């Protein structure tokens, strides 16, 4: 279970606590709903905490050669679904935001949804960084 | 080109040494080379600093690059002193060789450029650092400087002896003379092993290397599956040794052991070296102290060819190493041991590598005596052969009817099939390693796997089989034991890992086996 | 299972959150149907569970060596319909767009088709980062 | 099987969607029809699908050393016809097209034959990335 | 033993022989006798050669646990003992001399003591090299 | 043994043969005898074999413990004779020659005693090298 | 058996076969018979060999322990004896040639004695390399 809980504008990490960042103001558009994947591409882990317990689930089923066969067929159907399932867990709801800067611009910028309920037309602060930006409300 | 300065005797050489071919663009490198095979030489004319340097005049407009190579000629410039600073144990000597230009001569900063560095591959240094004579314009040194015990604890587990402890101090620098003092301690099922060590690397100035070891191996058979004897033995060996190659060694020396023999399974197999000694206690009870001293003289060789020390595919290695007593002590033997090493990588991109381990063995006892059974040599496990449980394969012992006990009705050379290994040794192993899949390919090129089929082969070289009918002759020269399956190996934070999967395809009745073993912290 | 899910233009990785994207306008023309495929070029993980499964079903045949036979007859057979069917999870239908910025010039980029229904002729928010572009529409 | 499908007009890999992909104009003399190789020249798997294969049918004749003979010449042959199988499951069909662009110009670029048919003397709209040409219709 | 038997005048090393040396003239003030020690430090073969020679002369005194203590005790009294009698076995009778050069200076070099004795006040030549002088008499 | 016989101007290494060396003529002075001591400093190998074969003969005395002293005894006494004879196969007759050089100089030079005997007052032609000098006699 | 049958004016070595060598001129003075050494210093081989022939020479007289000791006083002799005929194998005659260059100049150069006999007054070519000068007459 890869921690996609760092994506909010209502959590930060540990990494970029007590330093300093730049402050602009803006004025938002066109909120909307757009769900978030994360972690690696492969599952590696999804896969075998899946692929063990299906397989010593196969060795419950009969005896001698179909035995031998049916500890294999648990083996990767526990395979596949392992990976369909971790990479089930860290699907998480969110929102990308336009927003106008008060300098005269846009950009858009993509947050775990969280608690706060944005929107079409509010004032926001950006906190800004090394190309990380976080859109609190206000 | 062009030449602007005093080259002292090079002014004609500069289209033969430093040439091109007329139309070639502007170039870094092969109108910098140009500048670049008078920069080094000069130095071979006593001068001390050979400057070379070209400014062309850039011309864009039908582009025609006029080259003004400026070479002035250094001077005539000697060695009169090579001064080493803060070290104690590093010599004036060797730190010349590994320098190119020798004590006396003519000297030049630029053809010492081909010194200074190799200086730093000693392995103790963190720099290496690099005169006119003082306020004398004349003669001339060349100067380096130089900037300059730690306890380790270990800690594993695994299957041949599940858990595995080690701790030692290593302090490779004697109060600043070079001898490399180390100690280490390791326990586990069977042996506990409790050594000092100590080594001078130049006992000759040329490479001569002295080395003796103090050791104490608390040894226990029962929990390592073989029959019951019991061995606190301690020895000391001194060993010298001499470079040849840089690809090669060799040593020689002199060792002797001290063996407690004792608490023995009462068992044809090393009853037959009872006797042969002049040792016959009861033959059904087991109190009963055989008591060793062996001198033994002892010598090796060795051959380095990989390219990486970690994950290595690339190469060959090899190893001899034999011994024999002096015929002036307790038992009388010798023993050869043959060990082999191959990564053969079959193309650039380095994927696909191949690798073989050859180890051959023998022993002996001269004068119609026997080998020490202690010394024997065991096939089978997980480092050498995979699949059979380790130790297991090599012509089992019969036990006698001891207190196969009179309880049950014992009367006879009870059949056993316990492993207790054997004299002449003989492994091969051809492995294919393959490319590392289902991570991610960024870096899916680290943790190794490979498909093997290993062989392993021990027998009794004088067991009999005129006296042993129901019994085979198991001195049989091709009771092969071949396996095949799987492993993975990789490095991580928490030491060295494996985890295997080998199926035993091929074995004979008594040949126990063992499918599934592994690895973390060591073996 | 290779997870070619974030080729829409309702998901995000998890990389792409939190980071400033510019934004640009644009009309819409010539779009038309385009499948993707996502992963690897081997297929080296559905290969071997096929391998495998393929295998243990050998040996449930013959007696002796026309077994032993089939006990790898079936793996080859097994091990090629691994890949056959791994590369056939991994074919997802999309869209081609052909973009035209009111900077006044054309582009065209292809995405994995959502639940919005792109139309020739039409207005959308290309957002934009380091080379990588969505195409929202409104 | 390596997966050499990804070279049409008609399918992308993954590493090419969400990402901006300039457009040329132009007209096309000359389409021939062409065919591609694709994977490795010295088909490393298909040796071994060979070489198994060829062994254990070689150990259903026989018996004695004749029997080892057989068990080994039919593991080589297998192994040469396993590249021989392997790299002629790749020769796919494909075109050549010369198409004159606009600016006035000629180049031309290979393609997998999909499902469309182009013609001697049509317009084709070039989809330009770092090197990578592809041609659609209309 | 270390070899301290060539700092002298009349010994030389095989490093200084068929070398070049430069000739200076010099009278010869305030001499005066001193001793020099030579060689390692650490003094290693000592303490070894000591150790094993105390150790064997513990096993023949007492016995049992009371023979395991003085063949410790002895071990160790020995160690020291080596060193505090091979450290005693480089100590060398030797002469230091000051020396006013023609050249205008004054300069003093230790030496060896040989066989020749040196007077306060006499003629010698400095046979320098690469900082190495000896002083003979003449 | 180490071959202290290439300090001579009669004999020479295979490092300085088949190389030009440079020639310049010389009047002599002033020649006295000195010893030449050469090679390492530790005895490096004597010390072993006197150092083992003192140990063997320690076997020939006594008993019991009463014998093990003495084969250490033994031991320690063979390997300080052991250093202590061979140092006393190194050293050789030499001498210590004054030559005033032609350009208007003076010089000194030690070298291996052969069979000329030198005189004070001789001619004599110093053959050169990279700082390597030889003497002979004519 | 060091091979230092390669430092004649009559034997090439193969590193110096087919290559450009310069031709100077001279004639030649003083002549004189001279010795050659080659080889090393150690002579690691050398004592191996008179040690081991040593060694087992000792296994023949006595018995007991009067054996393991003539086995180690055989072993050290056989060892001085090693070196003491090795490196007496490597003298070789030879010659050192005093020429005058016709350019104007006199050099020094010693060479391995072979067939022909020089004389005081001859002329002789120098074929000169980096560093190596090889004199042939004529
Ligand atoms: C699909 C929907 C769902 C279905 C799924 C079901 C799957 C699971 C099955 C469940 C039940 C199963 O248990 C049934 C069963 O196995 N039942 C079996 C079971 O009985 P029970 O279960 O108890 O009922 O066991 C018995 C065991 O039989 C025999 O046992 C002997 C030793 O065992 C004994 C003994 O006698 O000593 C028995 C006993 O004594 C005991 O003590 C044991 C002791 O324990 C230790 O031994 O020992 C062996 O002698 P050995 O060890 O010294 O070798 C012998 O080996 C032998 O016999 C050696 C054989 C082996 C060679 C045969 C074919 C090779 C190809 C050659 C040319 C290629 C074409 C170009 O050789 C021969 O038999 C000689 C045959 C000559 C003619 C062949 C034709 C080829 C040329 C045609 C040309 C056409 C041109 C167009 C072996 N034959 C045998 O075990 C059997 C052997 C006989 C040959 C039959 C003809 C097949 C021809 C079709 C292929 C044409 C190709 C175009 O059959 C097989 O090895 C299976 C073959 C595997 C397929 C491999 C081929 C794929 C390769 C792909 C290449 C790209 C069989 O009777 C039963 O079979 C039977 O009841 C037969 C059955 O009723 C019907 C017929 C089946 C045949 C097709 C199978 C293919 C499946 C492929 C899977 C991927
Ligand atoms: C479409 C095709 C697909 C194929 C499969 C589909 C269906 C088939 C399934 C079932 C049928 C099959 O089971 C039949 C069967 O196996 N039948 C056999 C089976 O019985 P079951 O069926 O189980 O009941 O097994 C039994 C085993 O028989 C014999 O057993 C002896 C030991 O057994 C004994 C003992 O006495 O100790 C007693 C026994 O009872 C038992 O106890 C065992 C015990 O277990 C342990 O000892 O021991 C062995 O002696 P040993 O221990 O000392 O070694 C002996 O091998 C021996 O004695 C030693 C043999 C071996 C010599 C091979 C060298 C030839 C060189 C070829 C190059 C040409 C020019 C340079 O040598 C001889 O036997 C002497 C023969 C001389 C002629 C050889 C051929 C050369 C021709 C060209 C010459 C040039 C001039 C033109 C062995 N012969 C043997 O096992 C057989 C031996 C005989 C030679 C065959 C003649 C024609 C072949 C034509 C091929 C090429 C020609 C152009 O053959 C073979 O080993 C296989 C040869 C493979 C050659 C491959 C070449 C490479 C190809 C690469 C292509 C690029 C036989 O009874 C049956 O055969 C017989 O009753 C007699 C019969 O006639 C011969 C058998 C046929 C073999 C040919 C097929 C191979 C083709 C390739 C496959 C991929
Ligand atoms: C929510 C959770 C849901 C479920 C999960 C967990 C539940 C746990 C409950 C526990 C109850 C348990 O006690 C049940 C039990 O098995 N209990 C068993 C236990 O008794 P207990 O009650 O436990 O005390 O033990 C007994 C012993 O079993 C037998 O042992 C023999 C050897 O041992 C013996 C002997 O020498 O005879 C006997 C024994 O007494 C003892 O003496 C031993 C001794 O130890 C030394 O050996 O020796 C074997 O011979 P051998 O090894 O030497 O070869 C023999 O199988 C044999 O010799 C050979 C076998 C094998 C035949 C292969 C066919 C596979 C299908 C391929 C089709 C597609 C092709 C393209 O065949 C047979 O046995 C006869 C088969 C007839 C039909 C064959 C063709 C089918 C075609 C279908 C096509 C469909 C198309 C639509 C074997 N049969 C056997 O063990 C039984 C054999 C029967 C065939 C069933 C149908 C197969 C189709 C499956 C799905 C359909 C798909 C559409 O089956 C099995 O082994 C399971 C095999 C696994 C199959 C995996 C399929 C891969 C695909 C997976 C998809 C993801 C069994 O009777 C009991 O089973 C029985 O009482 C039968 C009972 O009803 C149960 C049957 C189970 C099947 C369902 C699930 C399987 C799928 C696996 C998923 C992970
Ligand atoms: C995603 C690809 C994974 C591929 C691995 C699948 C292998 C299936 C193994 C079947 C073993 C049957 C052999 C004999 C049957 C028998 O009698 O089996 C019986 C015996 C145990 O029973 P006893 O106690 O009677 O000995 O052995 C076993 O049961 C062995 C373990 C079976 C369960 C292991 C689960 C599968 C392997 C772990 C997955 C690792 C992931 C790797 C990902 C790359
Ligand atoms: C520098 C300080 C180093 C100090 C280390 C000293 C270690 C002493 C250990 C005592 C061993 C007792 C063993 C068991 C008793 C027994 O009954 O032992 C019995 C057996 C044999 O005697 P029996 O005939 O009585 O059985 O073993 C011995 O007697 C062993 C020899 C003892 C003497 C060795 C002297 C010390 C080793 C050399 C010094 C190394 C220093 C190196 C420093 C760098
Ligand atoms: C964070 O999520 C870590 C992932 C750890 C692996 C997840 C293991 C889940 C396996 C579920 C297997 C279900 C099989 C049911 C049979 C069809
Ligand atoms: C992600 O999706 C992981 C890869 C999934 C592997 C699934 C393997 C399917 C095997 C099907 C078996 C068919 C074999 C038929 C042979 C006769
Ligand atoms: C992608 O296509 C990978 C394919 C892996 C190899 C499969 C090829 C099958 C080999 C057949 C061997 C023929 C056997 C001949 C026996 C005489
Ligand atoms: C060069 O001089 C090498 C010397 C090697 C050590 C020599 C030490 C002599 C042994 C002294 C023994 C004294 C024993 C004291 C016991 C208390
Ligand atoms: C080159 O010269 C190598 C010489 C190697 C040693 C030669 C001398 C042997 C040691 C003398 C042994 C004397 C024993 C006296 C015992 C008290
Ligand atoms: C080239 O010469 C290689 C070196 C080989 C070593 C030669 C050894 C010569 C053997 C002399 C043995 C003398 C024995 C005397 C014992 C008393």
């Amino acid at each position: 279970c890869v921690n996609n809980d760092t994506l909010s504008g209502d959590v930060y990490t540990a990494s970029e606590a007590k330093q300093v960042q730049n402050v602009s103001y803006g004025t938002i558009v066109n909120v909307r709903p757009v769900q978030i994947q994360g972690g690696d591409d492969s599952n590696v882990i999804g896969a075998i905490g899946g692929a063990v317990l299906g397989g010593f689930l196969g060795n419950t089923v009969g005896g001698g050669t179909g035995r031998s066969l049916a500890t294999a067929a648990g083996a990767v159907a526990g395979g596949v679904a392992g990976q369909g399932v971790q990479s089930a867990m860290n699907k998480t709801q969110g929102v990308e935001l336009e927003i106008r800067k008060d300098d005269g611009n846009t950009i858009m910028v993509v947050q775990k949804q969280g608690n706060t309920r944005f929107s079409p037309g509010q004032r926001v602060v950006l906190a800004s960084n090394g190309s990380q930006v976080t859109v609190s409300p206000r | 080109v062009e030449v602007s300065g005093n080259l002292a005797g090079h002014s004609a050489e500069i289209e033969q040494l430093t040439k091109i071919e007329p139309g070639e663009l502007y170039n870094g490198t092969k109108v910098t080379k140009m500048e670049d095979d008078i920069k080094k030489l000069l130095g071979r004319y006593g001068y001390a600093y050979p400057r070379v340097q070209s400014m062309p005049e850039i011309n864009d407009a039908d582009k025609t690059v006029k080259l003004r190579v400026n070479v002035d000629a250094g001077n005539r410039f000697y060695v009169r002193k090579i001064r080493f600073e803060g070290n104690d144990t590093s010599k004036d000597a060797v730190l010349r060789r590994e320098m190119r230009q020798m004590e006396g001569a003519w000297l030049g900063s630029d053809l010492v450029d081909q010194g200074k560095e190799r200086l730093n591959r000693l392995g103790f240094f963190e720099t290496v650092d690099t005169q006119r004579v003082p306020g004398s314009p004349d003669q001339v040194d060349v100067v380096y400087k130089v900037k300059e015990g730690s306890f380790n604890f270990g800690i594993g587990y695994g299957t041949e002896s599940g858990v595995s402890f080690q701790a030692g101090v290593q302090q490779d620098n004697w109060l600043g003379t070079g001898y490399a003092v180390g100690i280490n301690g390791t326990k586990n099922d069977y042996q506990t092993y409790a050594e000092l060590s100590v080594t001078n690397p130049y006992f000759t100035v040329d490479g001569v290397s002295l080395g003796g070891r103090l050791f104490y191996n608390d040894f226990q058979a029962d929990d390592a599956d073989l029959s019951d004897y019991t061995n606190k033995s301690y020895g000391t060996d001194v060993t010298l040794g001499f470079p040849i190659n840089e690809y090669n060694s060799l040593r020689a020396g002199l060792g002797y052991v001290h063996n407690s023999l004792s608490n023995m399974q009462p068992q044809v197999a090393m009853w037959r070296y009872l006797y042969s000694m002049g040792e016959h206690p009861s033959t059904s009870d087991q109190d009963n102290s055989f008591k060793t001293d062996d001198f033994t003289f002892n010598y090796g060789w060795t051959y380095n060819k990989l390219d990486r020390g970690y994950f290595p595919t690339d190469g060959s290695r090899v190893n001899l190493t034999g011994k024999v007593t002096i015929p002036g002590s307790d038992n009388e033997y010798y023993k050869v041991t043959l060990d082999t090493a191959t990564y053969v990588p079959i193309d650039d991109d380095h994927k696909w590598v191949v690798l073989g381990r050859t180890r051959w063995g023998y022993g002996d006892g001269l004068g119609g005596k026997e080998m020490p059974f202690y010394e024997n040599f065991y096939a089978g496990g997980s480092s050498t052969v995979r699949g059979f449980q380790s130790n297991t394969i090599g012509p089992k012992a019969v036990y006698f009817p001891h207190q196969c006990a009179t309880q049950d009705g014992a009367k006879d050379l009870c059949k056993s099939d316990d492993a207790v290994g054997g004299n002449a040794m003989a492994v091969a192993s051809l492995e294919f390693i393959t490319p590392t899949p289902f991570i991610s390919d960024k870096y899916a090129n680290s943790v190794r796997t490979s498909f093997f089929w290993d062989m392993g082969t021990v027998w009794d070289t004088n067991w009999d089989s005129s006296q042993y009918s129901g019994y085979p002759d198991y001195s049989d020269p091709s009771n092969i034991r071949m396996s095949a399956g799987i492993a993975l190996q990789w490095m991580s934070p928490l030491g060295p890992l494996v985890f295997s999967y080998a199926q035993p395809f091929k074995k004979y009745d008594g040949d126990k086996a063992e499918q599934f073993q592994f690895n973390i912290g060591k073996t």
